[PDB]
């Protein structure tokens, strides 16, 4: 699709088995997404920075449905005010900022 | 740093 | 324009008599810029929520030119860890995501 940026760009997603809706945020390096149970392997990550960091758990690799393209990435798990796709997501998919 | 925003 | 995703989206842009660089967020709802002295009449504005708010300067229709592309949208003047071209402003040069 081409998304015009007049509203939040919150796309539907699936993950873990679950539908789940999410904001493709090109300022965000990483895909953090909360209330998922993730199959197999994982690290903790700190992220952030500001006032302390946040633990989050990194999986990699991870299965994912964004907007109907499945693709494969690093999502990491944790309480986060609204589910953000980040870049290494938005690169899978092959979404380009254009004007 | 991952970032997005409001207020 | 096309920028694609694999590194963080950063634009020049001239705002104010001045050259700065910024990133184009489109997470973001609106830009903060910090480090420019625009001229005419501001209100402050409180930002952010996580962790107490954060008072910046509200300058409405500027004039400001983004990638070569001159625009006017409301900037936000305050400190902040990068400067942010948000989708006010990426609405007005009228920049889409594509997959």
């Amino acid at each position: 699709p081409q998304i015009t940026l007049w509203q939040r760009p919150i796309v539907t997603i699936k993950i873990g088995g679950q539908l789940k809706e999410a904001l493709l945020n090109t300022g965000a390096d990483d895909t953090v997404l909360e209330e998922v149970n993730l199959p197999g392997r994982w690290k903790p990550k700190l992220i952030g920075g500001i006032g302390g960091f946040v633990k989050v758990r990194q999986y990699d690799q991870v299965p994912i449905e964004i907007c109907g393209h499945k693709v494969i990435g690093t999502v990491l798990v944790g309480p986060t005010p609204t589910n953000v796709i980040g870049r290494n997501l938005m690169t899978q998919i092959g979404c380009t900022l254009n004007f | 740093e991952t970032f997005y925003v409001d207020g």
